[PDB]
RNA sequence: GAGAAAGCUCCAUGUCUAACAACAUGGCUUUCUCACCA
């Protein structure tokens, strides 16, 4: 019916069993209950005692198993007593199934537990979320600016009409200047990060369920938003929600030299979200976004500093583009299961009339590393778990909407910012020379 | 299988040719070790110089095509079954190259085998003005192939489930001559691109697939493989993608007619990477970067990465 | 991609053993087969 793929992975032996954090907060039950309630994840404080009790029972059984194994090893070495060995073997075999079942039940419930919440994260809804700062101002417009979809259809750059038969609902197409603008945006962000020293990386779109669970997303659920391929054609294959999931999978079960840390990887790849607005590019099933994900040093201070640098990069990119953007700290309620600290950057959209969230940065310091066993070995040779920070530099659909609506004009021409001016080759855009398509459908 | 043209000279190497995977692994650009669970089987990761090469090649080809007037375009990744049927690919058969989304979760949703299916969907049931013709648009998107052969060279980068492939799609006038000349132009453009890169290559003509009326196959000589490898496939089509999808173009008279479709591949990151790495292979394992791509990479000669390669701490290791 | 074989290029879960090993199930690494490259 319902079963995790991480416990199955550890049981089969594919990867080392993850190290849970229950022992970390077992010291004070009230603190953990308060943090979990504030996060308001799927698990609730009401159900925490059952998980803790099962864990304690599991620990006692494991200690007993270790003692019996030690006695059996001692008798075996001395003989190398037979009746005692037979009795010990019978006792251990009888106890083993029960211990395995107990472990399965406890780990199944424990996986649901979310990560620690940073004290400086406000508690409340998205509206309750605090605003860090705003760069730029709304452009003055003599007349009401039109919607991005309408401007796109008028210029024929974006085609969203009559697409159900071909691409299904919420499907969009980019043509002409729109396509060049998207390519220019991806290349401009890539070049800026490469100059900053980010190491380019490419991640496969298809990924297995274990990696997704480690990332923290729910791979299979009734309302699940991740696309899963048919089991008959292929088994345990899912479409990457974001590039960071692929990068995490690449880093799963591997070590990095201490000198290399911090490691920054920039990956550009298509992301498919089920997302189960009626029209427009605000909600799209698939889109292309450049993603910067980096694994920092063990120190939490280092992880936070890396997240701050990523935020600075996002701000510099949007300032260069010239869009009006406000950076607001995400609330505890929406932080999510795998995110410690999350920053949301919303770009003003005149046509939409509301700020739109386009960039999200998440500190996965202890959840993703523990789930996938990503660790960094120090010079002495010890292995220390490494914090991972993942953020999105830019998304073509949201940035296209913001740039088009911000630079729209009365004649219908859309101005192009100077940074993308070199890539496009035209200071502005004009009505398409080519005749727009004619619908001949019955 | 006639050889229309042969260009370039085979490189001369004192030492024996080295496989692309070995050169990449020593250089660390591409890792394909114990990636079964993480990314499925026969997937690949490009890092360091390899990623720069992939982005550089796609951007260089895109700039060259745009200079010639190609209208840039992007297509939706998810496509419906009817679109695939029109393009000549059928997912009904058990062995298929088209990934199939779960029917219960979503109905009739299939990943784009190639970018051509997306572009064909764009022109479905629509009429193009007789003056716009011919119309050539270049779309760059990742393409996923459902089945990659494991019988030969399984542990190789040559065949992969997901590869980045620039695709050029061009609609032409009613005349067969128009489509043929358009395809000829496409072939000349791709040949020029290969010559700029410097890869030795031979272009042959495929006899008679069923959807394509005519075909052109470009194979690039790779030293590490030691044998010719197909790198591009441009295949003309005549009133078939349109006649299946009901794609028609309105002439000056206004009569409805079915336009011809020509599809060509500007470049594919995996085969080009193999040929580029192998052709410039050096004694120390370093790979020379052609001057054309020097600006994009920005490094004259690739050297061993300073960062230490990743070690495996997973349970499936001898102890 | 499908099937099959082997243990190495070995790691796990179990049957009789005081216990190594020996045989099973599965993973991984190789090898042998039948098949698509739109
Ligand atoms: N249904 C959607 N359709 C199109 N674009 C979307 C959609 N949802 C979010 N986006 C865009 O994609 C970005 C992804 O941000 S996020 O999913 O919430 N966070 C991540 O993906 C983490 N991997 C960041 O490292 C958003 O900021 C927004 O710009
Ligand atoms: N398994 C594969 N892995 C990576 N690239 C591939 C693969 N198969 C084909 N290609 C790329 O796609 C090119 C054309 O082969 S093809 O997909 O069967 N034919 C087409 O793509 C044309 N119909 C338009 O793309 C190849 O030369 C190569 O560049």
């Amino acid at each position: 019916r319902n079963r995790n793929l991480l416990y199955e992975y550890a049981r089969e032996g594919y990867s080392a069993l993850p190290q849970l954090d229950i022992e970390r907060f077992c010291a004070c039950p009230e603190e953990a209950a308060h943090a979990l309630e504030l996060r308001k994840g799927e698990l609730r404080s009401a159900d925490l005692p059952a998980i803790i009790s099962t864990w304690q029972e599991l620990r006692q059984l494991q200690e007993q198993i270790r003692s019996l194994e030690e006695e059996k090893a001692a008798v075996t070495e001395a003989v190398r007593l037979r009746a005692r060995g037979r009795e010990i073997r019978k006792e251990l075999v009888h106890l083993y199934p029960r211990e395995a079942q107990l472990e399965e039940q406890f780990y199944l419930q424990a996986l649901k537990l979310p990560n620690q919440t940073h004290p400086d994260v406000p508690v409340g809804d998205e509206s309750q979320a605090r605003v860090l700062h705003m760069v730029g101002d709304k452009p003055v417009f003599s007349f009401q600016p039109r919607g991005h979809l309408e401007i796109g259809e008028k210029l024929d750059i974006i085609r969203q009409k009559r697409l159900s038969h071909v691409s299904g609902h919420r499907s969009y197409y980019l043509r002409g200047a729109g396509a060049l603008l998207q390519h220019g945006l991806v290349n401009f962000t890539f070049n800026k990060l490469l100059r900053r020293g980010f190491t380019p990386m490419t991640v496969p779109d298809l990924l297995r369920g274990a990696v997704f669970e480690g990332c923290g997303m729910t791979p299979n659920a009734n309302p699940s938003q991740i696309y899963n391929i048919d089991p008959a054609r292929f088994k345990d294959l899912n479409l990457a929600g974001t590039a960071e999931v692929g990068l995490a999978g690449y880093f799963m079960d591997h070590t990095v030299a201490f000198r290399d840390l911090p490691v920054r990887m920039v990956c550009s790849s298509t992301c498919y979200r089920a997302e189960t607005e009626p029209r427009g590019l605000y909600r799209v099933h698939h889109f292309t976004k450049v993603e910067m994900f980096g694994v920092t040093g063990p120190g939490l201070e280092q992880s936070s500093q890396l997240l701050e640098e990523f935020l600075s990069l996002q701000m510099e990119i949007l300032t260069e583009l010239g869009l009006h953007f406000r950076v607001l700290d995400m609330p505890t309620q929406e932080l999510g299961l795998p995110a410690y600290r999350k920053f949301d950057i919303e770009a003003w959209m005149p046509g939409r009339g509301r700020f739109g969230e386009v960039t999200s940065a998440s500190n996965c310091t202890d959840f993703q590393s523990r789930r996938l066993h990503i660790m960094f070995q120090t010079e002495a040779g010890e292995l220390q778990f490494a914090h991972t920070v993942n953020a999105t530099a830019c998304a073509v659909p949201r940035l296209l909407i913001a740039l088009l609506e911000s630079n729209q004009q009365k004649d219908g021409s859309v101005l192009v910012p100077p940074a993308l001016q070199s890539y496009l080759g035209t200071d502005r855009i004009t009505a398409p020379t080519h005749v727009p398509l004619q619908y001949i459908g019955p | 299988a006639r050889v229309l043209h042969m260009v370039g000279d085979k490189p001369v190497f004192s030492f024996q040719p080295r496989g692309h995977l070995e050169i990449g692994e020593k250089l660390d650009i591409i890792r394909q070790k114990r990636l079964s669970h993480v990314s499925g089987h026969r997937s690949y990761y490009l890092r360091g110089a390899g990623a720069l090469l992939q982005h550089g090649l796609v951007n260089f080809t895109f700039n060259k095509l745009l200079r010639r007037g190609f209208t840039p375009m992007t297509v939706p990744d998810l496509l419906r079954g009817a679109v695939f049927e029109g393009c000549g690919m059928t997912p009904n058969a058990n062995p298929s190259q088209i990934y199939n989304i779960d029917p219960a979760r979503f109905k009739d949703l299939n990943l784009a085998g190639t970018a051509e299916v997306g572009l064909a969907g764009y022109f479905m049931d629509h009429t193009v003005a007789f003056r716009d013709l011919p119309v050539r648009m270049v779309c760059s998107s990742t393409c996923y192939r459902a089945e990659t052969n494991t019988g030969q060279e399984p542990r190789g980068l040559y065949r992969v489930h997901h590869f980045t492939k620039v695709e050029m799609f061009g609609v032409t006038g009613p005349g067969l001559e128009q489509s043929s000349q358009l395809l000829e132009e496409f072939l000349s453009l791709q040949m020029e691109i290969l010559t700029e890169l410097g890869l030795h290559f031979r272009v042959l003509d495929m006899p008679t697939g069923l959807p394509a009326y005519r075909k052109f196959d470009i194979e690039a000589w790779m030293p590490g493989r030691g044998r010719f490898g197909e790198v591009t496939s441009a295949s003309n089509c005549t009133d078939f993608q349109s006649r299946r999808l009901h794609i028609m173009f309105q002439t000056e008279a206004g009569e409805l007619q079915f336009a011809h479709t020509v599809n060509a591949t500007a470049c594919a990151v995996p085969r080009l990477l193999i040929a580029l790495l192998e052709s410039n292979q050096q004694k120390d394992g370093s790979v020379l970067v052609p001057p054309a791509l020097q600006s994009y990479l920005g490094t004259d000669r690739i050297t061993a990465p300073t960062h230490v390669p990743l070690q495996y701490i997973g349970p499936n290791q001898p102890r």
